[PDB]
RNA sequence: CUAAGAAAUUCACGGCGGGCUUGAUGUCCGCGUCUACCUGGUUCACUGCCGUGUAGGCAG
């Protein structure tokens, strides 16, 4: 038959905004008096993040909670479609629980992809990941500098613990809350660049920061096998796999390798694709949106 | 068809003898929804003036034509029991798509 | 010069090639001002004059020691994972220049220039410098950050006429021609 | 009747002090026979030297203002006259009533000859546009362009040369400059079937004409019937009531080289349809064809739908 | 070669004097707008410069 006339999915892996701060190196344990990056109006209207003279490194503090329960949709019209979508995602998580998806999300949390202009040219970028369930730390994590990369993903001796934590949260059996901060040495007075509004830079109170949707977009860079090639690296999850920076929308509707074309014969026609395309459809269900007509 | 032709004739007669179309006091909505009855190029246009001065499509025009077709004929929850109402709805959708394809080439 | 290094832009899902080209060009200018000298030039092997595109390759020309010094400097730090490098090899070629083409494409800067240089008025500078003095360029460009002012500027680049032989001349701190010629291949 | 190779568009054409009456039973827009005669006169002036032919017209009527007035609470109109000079004495004796009108028409002419074969494309249009500005199109002078936004857009559009999607794009590009107008086309078949509809008592054509263009109000045994379109009565050519004559036979002819006939108007039907509602523009060209065996001398538009 | 071809509506003028529109009023009851998103088009095909002239190197 047909799909739902209206159907939608709430997002998972909730990001906040990332408050920027400036400080000195080897002060990473004491980032509680690092002054926030102030935007000033100095004349041609420019907005430059003037770091202080006694402050070289940038620390971008944000938080991330994963929710779980990616199967159940928000508001589905058809009563005969919700149960078959739940059965589809249930057989998916029963044949192979999304541990490789959680590994790739952990690798997204490894290198500071949420930093976009403030990641290039950096000497060393250490992300510090906490895990807080009651109001204090449970098992913190420190990350290396060569394991940062941008495309080299591998089973690291401690990234497997972060990946199994993200999988245990996303499974739907107890959510997690991670305070992800990132220290990076950029340059004294060098203009680190957060997001900008309609120049007007985006600013939460008494600081500058990055939008939540930009950090989420940087954090869901999972998509590897799209039919054009896979040489340049992984792109971010999108139903049509679109990328504005490269400038050409991939995953064309003439081919049936798109998300709307893969789910539609996954649930109706029972044409289950390969494990990478099932990972793609499921990772396109962890980002939400308004599907259907 | 006569209603669509009268609307097209009014839209052609409006933007022919009124060259005033630019920034001014009380001209905010006359740049996006006014893509049909829009003036020529300005005197202080920018480099990418194909979006902020004159967008190259009737972007707000299609929803307005759909809303005008929905308001001009009070369709109910039982207006498709036979093909009589649904055929008029399909003809209205086709006429709206044709008017959209015609108005898309207006900014060029 | 006789030794060239081809640094190819790996295509990036996060950034267009113009973005990484501008970042590597800024790091190249920073490495050249940290090095000094007038002997290092740049060339763009994947130039397209029709599409006004710089391509994905940056070919630096210097001696072997300058390439071997710039390989081991932190001017590539953080960009080793965005790029792909070849080896310092000998050039196989006609010669051409790599020139920066400025323009007075803004009448307002020349209006304030005439006000500062002859103590005139705004209306007299408006009559003397009209708005038709703006210069259009069909040239490719890179976008970098400014020093004294802080507004991002585009450098237009023009690859000059192909001449069979080279002339003696120095280079600027951007790898561009200030008299020098670079071999085109 | 031959389909043209090209549709030479004559632009926005303000003509003043035209003939409004144009027929013993109509008073509105001038006759389309004036337009076909205008194109034949323009052919006789420019086309013999340009080695082309000119047959049809597209009558669009961008604006139309009559010289009329509604006198003091009446449902009719009267015509504005012009004061004539005096006789041998100061009589102001004869006052014959004829109407005037100012109309902005824009014609499109069907070309047949050696348009692109031996001549350029823009130069022929420039020559015919600067030739049609020194004559009169309906009984009144063709006003030239002296105002601002200098158009001169005599689009000498080729039709039979090009692919089909490019040809449809050319038609919808030429229809863009017919933007507020209204093309006039004959509907003889519509008047015929509307005559067969009300043939229950007496199938007179002059009664089916005089009971269609009106608003026939008729209640429920409380409405007016649904308006099928913008139907107008037009003169649709002449009809002879005297046999043919010799050139020098009939006293006081216009010239003694062509024969004379005593004729009488024929009243056909017409519609003012928008130029978007036609498939091709060459469908709405007015040609005049004659059958000198009988008395019919009829202008019409073939392929009007 | 067009219901073709042709055409001066002119001169003058006191609208004007008056006036009570008014009385009264119950708008009522009730509600799920939801989910997602890289502004890094150039918020000016820039900005003060060695000579009033284009010839530039210090966060350029």
């Amino acid at each position: 038959l047909s799909t739902a006339s209206v159907l939608a999915f709430e997002r998972k892996l909730d990001p906040s905004d990332a408050l920027m701060s400036a400080g000195a190196w080897a002060q990473r344990d004491a980032s509680q008096e690092w002054p926030a990056v102030t935007v000033r109006e100095k004349s041609q209207t420019v907005d430059v993040a003037n770091l202080p003279s006694d402050a070289d490194t940038l620390k971008v503090r944000f938080t991330l909670r994963v929710l779980g329960g990616a199967g159940t949709p928000s508001a589905c019209n058809d009563a005969a479609y919700r149960d078959k979508l739940l059965q589809t995602v249930a057989t998916y998580v029963n044949e192979q629980g999304f541990a490789e998806l959680a590994r790739r999300y952990a690798h997204n949390l490894a290198n500071a992809r949420f930093l976009w202009r403030n990641r290039v040219g950096a000497e060393a970028v250490e992300v510090r990941i906490n895990h807080i369930r009651q109001g204090e730390v449970a098992r913190t994590w420190r990350f290396d500098a060569l394991a940062i990369g941008l495309r080299d993903f591998k089973a690291d001796a401690e990234l497997d613990a972060l990946a199994e934590l993200i999988a245990s949260g996303l499974s739907g059996s107890g959510h997690v809350l991670l305070e992800v901060v990132a220290f990076a040495r950029i340059g004294d007075g060098q203009e680190v660049f957060p997001s900008q509004e309609l120049k007007t830079l985006y600013s939460v109170r008494d600081a500058a920061a990055i939008h939540s949707q930009k950090i989420g977009n940087a954090l869901r860079t999972i998509d590897t096998w799209y039919p054009d090639e896979d040489g340049l690296g992984p792109i971010a999850v999108e139903p049509y796999g679109s990328v504005t920076s490269q400038g050409k929308a991939y995953r064309q509707p003439k081919q049936k390798l798109d998300f709307y074309t893969l789910l539609d014969n996954w649930v109706l026609r029972d044409e289950a694709p390969a494990v990478e395309q099932q990972h793609y459809v499921i990772a396109n269900l962890i980002r939400g949106g308004v599907f259907g007509e | 068809g006569q209603i669509c032709d009268e609307a097209l004739q009014y839209a052609a007669r409006l933007r022919e003898l009124e060259p005033g179309w630019s920034a001014t006091p009380g001209c905010q909505l006359h740049d996006a929804e006014q893509l049909w009855l829009d003036p020529l190029r300005a005197q202080t246009d920018e480099t990418f003036l194909q979006r902020r001065l004159r967008g190259d499509w009737p972007a707000e025009v299609g929803n307005r034509f759909a809303n005008w077709l929905n308001r001009a004929v009070s369709s109910d929850s039982q207006i498709l029991g036979s093909p009589e109402a649904a055929q008029w709805s399909q003809e209205l959708s086709k006429e709206l798509t044709m008017f959209k394809e015609i108005l898309e080439d207006e900014r060029d | 010069m006789d030794h060239y290094l081809d640094i190819r832009l790996r295509p990036d899902p996060e950034f267009p090639p113009a973005q990484l080209m501008s970042v590597l060009f800024g790091k190249l200018h920073q490495a050249l001002v940290a090095q000094g000298g007038d002997r290092i030039g740049v060339s763009f092997p994947d130039l397209d004059e029709s599409r006004s595109r710089l391509g994905e390759r940056l070919r630096i020309h210097a001696s072997a020691d300058d390439l071997r010094a710039l390989l081991a400097r932190p001017w590539l730090e953080g960009l080793r994972d965005h790029l792909q490098f070849g080896e310092p090899a000998v050039v196989p070629t006609p010669y051409r220049q790599v020139s920066r083409v400025q323009a007075k494409s803004n009448p307002e800067r020349l209006r304030r220039r005439l006000m500062r240089r002859h103590d005139l008025s705004e209306e007299e500078a408006r009559k003397r410098i009209p708005d038709t003095v703006a210069r259009a360029l069909d040239l490719p460009f890179v976008t970098l950050r400014s020093q004294s002012t802080g507004q991002h500027f585009r450098l237009f680049i023009r690859h000059g006429p192909l001449q069979a032989t080279a002339e003696e001349g120095g280079f600027t701190c951007y790898g561009l021609s200030k008299g020098g010629f670079v071999p085109w291949f | 009747v031959t389909d043209p190779e090209a549709l030479l568009l004559l632009p926005r054409l303000s003509i003043q002090n035209a003939n409004a009456i144009s027929s013993p039973l109509t008073w509105g827009f001038p006759s389309p026979g004036a337009f076909t005669g205008f194109v034949h006169a323009l052919q006789r002036r420019v086309g013999i030297s340009l080695d082309i032919e000119l047959d049809g017209v597209g009558i669009v009527c961008h604006r139309f203002e009559a010289q009329i007035s509604q006198p003091a609470g009446k449902r009719t109109k009267v015509f504005n006259l012009t004061r004539n000079p005096l006789n041998r004495d100061g009589s102001t004796a004869a006052i014959v009533e004829e109407g005037r009108a100012h109309l902005e028409v824009s014609l499109l002419l069907g070309v047949h000859g050696d348009g692109l074969d031996d001549h350029p494309a823009q130069e022929i249009a420039r020559q015919v546009q600067e030739q049609a500005g020194a004559m009169r199109l309906a009984g009144g002078s063709i006003l030239p362009w002296c105002n601002e936004r200098f158009p001169a857009p005599n689009a000498e559009l080729l039709m039979l040369g090009g692919s089909d999607e490019q040809r449809r794009k050319n038609q919808r590009r030429l229809t863009r400059r017919l933007l507020p107008g209204f093309a006039l086309v004959s509907r003889e078949a519509l008047l015929q079937q509307h005559l067969e509809t009300l043939r229950t008592t007496l199938p007179e054509a002059t009664t089916l004409d005089a009971l269609l263009d009106l608003c026939r109000i008729n209640f429920e045994p409380w409405q007016v019937r649904d308006k099928p379109g913008w139907l107008v009565p037009i003169p649709a050519g002449y009809n002879a009531l005297s046999p043919l004559y010799l050139p020098g036979e009939v006293r006081n002819a216009r010239d003694r080289e062509t024969p004379l006939r005593f004729v009488e108007n024929l009243f056909g039907l017409g519609e003012w349809l928008s130029p978007h509602r036609v498939a091709a523009l060459s469908d709405l060209l007015w040609y005049h064809h004659a059958e000198p065996d009988k008395g019919l001398y009829r202008w019409s538009t073939p392929r009007f739908v």
